[PDB]
């Protein structure tokens, strides 16, 4: 039983660095991958990025140059600090234990495969909004 | 003596329909007590067969479409793919239509080996435009090697040397007379003889001079090494009418994944095949030598790679893993396909092999090698 | 898309674009008022706890959209349904597909 | 007539690369291999290696493996044939005169050679 | 003898057509009106086209009477083309 509880301010000034955290229980941050998912209201979820300790870190190219994910073992936290906040960033933010798998369609020696990331048990969600 | 040998055989490039019907049971007369001096390196049959194969290739290309219009500037993007793999380019061009006063915006997938970049960074041209004129091979004539029996005229004969250990030249006891040679498949290839006849007793090393590096070393295997190819791309074709009654068959969308073509060779067989080869080479080079096998030093694509025709598509396999050992589970050889082919080392007679639909596979049998020693 | 199916019937929820290459679509269910959850990964493989009624179209077929078939639809299956397509011949999709709200007539 | 016009003497430094051209003319260049030799100052000749003019397949001894690169380039209709010799890991040892010759039968008769190209490192 | 004669007649027809002119340029859009007549009788069409001249960089506006069976209509209602342009080369 892995429990995730994401904490955030709930409201952030525009043009100010929004910050979130993901309290983890039942598993260690160092073990598995960790992704964040930003769902705007009334729109499909968006995969904003995933972070690992071995060096696997990749963020959405649109959100790139304004996002940064960190893994803190000491308090078992995943920190998402999305600088350059704008109106469109109002959304519900979830934290998830990403699990990877290899889809192989040809010769593995020729790199004819790819890693698909499917998100296992999520958290609850923090509905961060942006207003003056 | 030397004479004009004709053909005998049991929609093909080598016009096998025109051949005389061969004898269902060839009559071979074992000549007793007779010794004859052979020389495979001054054989006139070889030069005559080379001329015949070139002439048949020319005559099969005579009535087919001329892709002179296809030499133009091509706006090429990458094929839709995630991924080097620039191996396919989606190239758009203004082709001539049935009407001389109209033009059509068409596209085609061209391999990267078939297009060179001019200048604007997206502008390309076919590789042969600045050196040759290109003639589309007819889609209905097959490149499959059909066996051909070379029969001499009446008043002549052919002497088959039945000696298993034949060094290639010199006197051969146990000669026999035949009316036609065995079915010799015209298999064009480099670095490996495919679908060939095998030695009966031992691996056989045959060189004109084993001291001259310029002379290639023909190796013949007593047991074949099976080689399996696949071109995993689906590669549908599409006819573009380039003129009145003239079509150009171009690759369209690929139905599936863009995968590198290859051919596999069993590792446990190819090893110990090279074992027999190194034994027979140490026979000539002494027992204390270290018989290394390196990969191709360089040159054209036709000779740096195992080139061949499989399923109608022209493959060029790397074979860098095959020729790897010092010699004191499959071997996937990645292959690249070309469509602009200049056979017989010529210029001015390039051809466009049309794209083959479906998925091509080889199951060939490596029955020899063409090696070259380092001086 | 608001595909409505009465309970006890079979519902078909399609998502995404036409397949190009070998694909591994991942299906998600979002009940109204909670976070999403996983159903299928690698086009047919469900984790423990997901019933066998959920089945996905194979990713080995090219030229077919991703579909999720739900046999014997229940009020639990009442939820939005998103798809995360992982195509070999397309870049990584960093946004889920347009969800389809399955409506159970109960 | 048969002519192997070489390039001018070039100067390089240890580590740099040198190219030696051997523009050939006056005969069927296809049927005759082109061999490269190296005359050190006050020494004998050394075999750099042959290039096939038809296929372009090079052939060099163990000393020049991964080091020398024999290439060719034929103009339209093969009438002219520029043969290039490239060196990569150049040293002071490799200061010499690089000749290009035409093997004209199985006996390795080099009836024609090049003028010579003095590579000084 | 019948099959051999068929082959001979076809071969002779082919060889007689070998050295003659190739009307590849003649496959173009033709502005066709009716021939000057009172009168169906659309059996002849007065068709004008831009033909290539002796010089490759010049063109000439010429005309010709073509039978209706030899021209099909493309699309602009006056634009035509020879019947064989989309299936064959004409000699
Ligand atoms: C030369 O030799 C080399 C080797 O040295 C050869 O290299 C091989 O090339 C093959 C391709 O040509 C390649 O094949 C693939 O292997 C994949 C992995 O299989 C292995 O692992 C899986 C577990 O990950 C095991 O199940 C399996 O037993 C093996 O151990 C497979 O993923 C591939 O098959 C799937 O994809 C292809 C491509 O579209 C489909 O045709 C095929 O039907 C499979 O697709 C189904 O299964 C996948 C499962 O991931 C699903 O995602 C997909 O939607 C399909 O689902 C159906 O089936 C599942 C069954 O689980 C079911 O649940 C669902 O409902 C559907 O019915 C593919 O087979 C070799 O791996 C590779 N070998 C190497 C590199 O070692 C080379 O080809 C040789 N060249 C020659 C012969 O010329
Ligand atoms: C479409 O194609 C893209 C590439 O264009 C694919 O995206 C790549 O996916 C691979 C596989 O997940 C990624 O490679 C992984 O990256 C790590 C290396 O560092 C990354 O991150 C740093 C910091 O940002 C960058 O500097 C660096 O360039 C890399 O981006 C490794 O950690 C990973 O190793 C994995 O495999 C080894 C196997 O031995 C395991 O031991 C490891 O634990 C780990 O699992 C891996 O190499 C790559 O970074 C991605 N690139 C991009 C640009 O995103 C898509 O997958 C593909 N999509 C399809 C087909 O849908
Ligand atoms: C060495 O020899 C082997 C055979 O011993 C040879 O492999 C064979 O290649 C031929 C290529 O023609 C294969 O035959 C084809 O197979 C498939 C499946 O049936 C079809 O696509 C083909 O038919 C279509 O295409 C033909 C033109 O290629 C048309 O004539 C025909 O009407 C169809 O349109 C065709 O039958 C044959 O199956 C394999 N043999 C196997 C797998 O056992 C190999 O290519 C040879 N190697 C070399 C280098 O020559
Ligand atoms: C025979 O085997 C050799 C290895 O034993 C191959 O040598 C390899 O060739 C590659 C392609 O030319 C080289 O990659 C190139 O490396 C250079 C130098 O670093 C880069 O500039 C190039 O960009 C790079 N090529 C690409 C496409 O990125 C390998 O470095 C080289 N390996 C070694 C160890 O030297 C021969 O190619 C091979 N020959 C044949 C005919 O198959
Ligand atoms: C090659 O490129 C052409 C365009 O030059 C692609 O054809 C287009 O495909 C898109 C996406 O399906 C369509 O919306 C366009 O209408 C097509 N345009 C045409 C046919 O002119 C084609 O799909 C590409 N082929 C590949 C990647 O195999
Ligand atoms: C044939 O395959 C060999 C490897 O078997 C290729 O050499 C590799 O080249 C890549 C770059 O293309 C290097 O990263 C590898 O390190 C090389 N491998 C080895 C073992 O040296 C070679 O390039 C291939 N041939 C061609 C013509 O591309
Ligand atoms: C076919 O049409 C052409 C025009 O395309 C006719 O030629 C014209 O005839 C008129 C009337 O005699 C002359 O005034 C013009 O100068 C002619 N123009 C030319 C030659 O370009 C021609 O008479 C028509 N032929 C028929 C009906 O047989
Ligand atoms: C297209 O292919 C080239 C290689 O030919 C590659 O460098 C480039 O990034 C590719 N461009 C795109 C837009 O994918
Ligand atoms: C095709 O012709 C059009 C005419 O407008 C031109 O813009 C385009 O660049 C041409 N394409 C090529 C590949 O030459
Ligand atoms: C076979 O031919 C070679 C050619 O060099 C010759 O030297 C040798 O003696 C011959 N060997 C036998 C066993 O006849
Ligand atoms: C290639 O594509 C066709 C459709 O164009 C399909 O019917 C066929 O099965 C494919 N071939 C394969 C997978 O070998
Ligand atoms: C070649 O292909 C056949 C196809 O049935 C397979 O049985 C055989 O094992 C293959 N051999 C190798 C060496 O891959
Ligand atoms: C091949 O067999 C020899 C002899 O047993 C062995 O030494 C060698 O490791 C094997 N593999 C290769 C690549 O030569
Ligand atoms: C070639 O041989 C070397 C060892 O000499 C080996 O490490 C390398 O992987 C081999 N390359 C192949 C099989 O392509
Ligand atoms: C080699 O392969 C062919 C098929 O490509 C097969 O018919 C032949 O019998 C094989 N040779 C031997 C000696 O088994
Ligand atoms: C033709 O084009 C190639 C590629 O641009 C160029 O290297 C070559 O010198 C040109 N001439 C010949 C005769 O190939
Ligand atoms: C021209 O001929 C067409 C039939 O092809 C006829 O219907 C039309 O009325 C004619 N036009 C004139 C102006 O005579
Ligand atoms: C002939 O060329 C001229 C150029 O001005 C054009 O107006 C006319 O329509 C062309 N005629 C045809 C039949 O294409």
């Amino acid at each position: 039983q892995v429990h995730l509880q994401e904490s955030g301010p709930g409201l952030v000034k525009p043009s100010e660095t929004l910050s979130l955290t993901c309290n983890v229980s039942g598993t260690l941050v160092r073990d598995n991958y960790w992704s964040w998912i930003r769902q705007p209201l009334g729109k499909q979820p968006e995969w904003i990025g995933y972070v690992h300790d071995s060096g696997d870190t990749n963020y959405n190219p649109s959100l790139k140059s304004r996002v940064h994910l960190s893994l803190d073992k000491s308090k078992n936290l995943v920190s998402l600090r999305l600088t350059g906040v704008t109106a469109a960033d109002s959304a519900i933010y979830y934290c998830a234990t990403t699990k990877h798998g290899r889809r192989i369609y040809g010769v593995v020696a020729f790199k004819e495969w790819f890693t698909y990331f499917y998100m296992d048990v999520w958290g609850k969600g923090t509905s961060v909004t942006v207003s003056s | 003596a030397e004479t004009t040998l004709f053909c005998a055989s049991d929609h093909n490039v080598w016009a096998t329909h025109a051949c005389v019907p061969t004898d269902p049971n060839p009559q071979e007369i074992h000549l007793e007590n007779v010794t004859e001096e052979f020389n495979m390196w001054k054989n006139n049959m070889v030069e005559q067969m080379h001329t015949d194969i070139i002439s048949l290739w020319d005559q099969s290309l005579k009535p087919c479409v001329k892709l002179t219009p296809l030499c133009v500037t091509l706006q090429c993007t990458n094929v839709t793919n995630n991924i080097m793999r620039g191996e396919l380019k989606n190239c758009s061009f203004n082709m001539t239509t049935e009407l001389r006063d109209k033009k059509q915006k068409v596209y085609s997938l061209f391999y990267r080996l078939d297009v060179v970049q001019i200048n604007s960074n997206k502008e390309y041209r076919l590789i042969n435009c600045n050196t040759s004129a290109i003639t589309q091979a007819c889609p209905k004539v097959s490149f499959e090697p059909i066996p051909i029996h070379y029969c001499a005229p009446a008043g002549f004969a052919i002497l088959k040397c039945k000696d298993k250990k034949f060094n290639g030249t010199g006197p051969c006891p146990s000669v026999s007379t035949v009316q036609c040679t065995h079915g010799i498949k015209p298999v064009v290839s480099t670095q490996l003889l495919l679908n060939g006849s095998l030695a009966e007793e031992e691996v056989m090393i045959r060189s004109e001079n084993i001291t001259n590096n310029a002379k290639n070393i023909l190796v013949q295997f007593n047991t074949p090494v099976q080689i399996n190819c696949t071109r995993p791309n689906n590669n549908t074709r599409k006819s573009i009418r380039i003129g009145p009654g003239q079509a150009f068959y171009a690759t369209g969308d690929i139905i599936g994944d863009i995968r590198q073509a290859h051919c596999n060779v069993s590792k446990a067989t190819w090893n110990e095949t090279l074992g027999k080869v190194v034994k027979q080479l140490r026979k000539h080079f002494g027992n204390n030598t270290i018989i290394r096998f390196a990969n191709s030093s360089g040159g054209d694509l036709e000779v740096t790679t195992h080139s061949f025709n499989c399923g109608g598509e022209f493959f060029y396999c790397n074979t860098s893993g095959l020729f790897n050992s010092t010699w004191i589970d499959s071997i996937t050889l990645p292959c690249r396909i070309k469509q602009i082919i200049n056979m017989w080392q010529r210029i001015g007679q390039a051809m466009y092999a049309p794209p083959i639909q479906g998925v091509i596979r080889c199951v060939s049998n490596i029955t020899g090698l063409i090696l070259t020693r380092d001086g | 898309t608001f595909v409505s199916v009465a309970p006890g019937q079979t519902a078909r929820i399609t998502c995404g674009e036409e397949s190009l290459g070998s694909r591994s679509v991942i299906w998600y269910q979002q009940r109204p008022g909670q976070a999403p959850s996983l159903i299928i990964y690698n086009n047919n493989d469900r984790p423990s706890g997901i019933p066998d009624r959920f089945s996905g179209s194979p990713g080995s077929t090219f030229g077919t959209t991703a579909t999720l078939t739900i046999t014997s639809v229940e009020a639990g299956d009442e939820a939005d349904y998103y798809c995360h397509i992982w195509d070999s011949r397309r870049p990584t999709n960093w946004v889920f597909g347009e969800g389809t709200t399955l409506i159970v007539l109960s | 007539q048969v002519q192997l016009l070489q390039s001018g003497a070039a100067v390089t430094k240890p580590g740099a690369s040198v190219r030696v051209s051997c523009e050939a003319s006056g005969y069927n260049i296809r049927d005759y291999f082109i061999h490269w030799w190296r005359q050190a100052p006050g020494q004998g000749l050394q075999w750099v290696g042959w290039i096939n003019p038809k296929t372009g397949q090079p052939n060099n001894p163990r000393q020049f493996q991964g080091r020398v690169s024999l290439t060719r380039h034929a103009s339209w209709d093969f009438d002219t044939y520029s043969f290039y010799m490239d060196l990569k890991a150049l040293r002071s040892d490799d200061t010499a005169v690089y000749f290009c010759a035409r093997q004209r039968s199985d006996y390795w008769d080099f009836d024609v050679w090049g003028s010579g190209t003095q590579v000084t490192v």
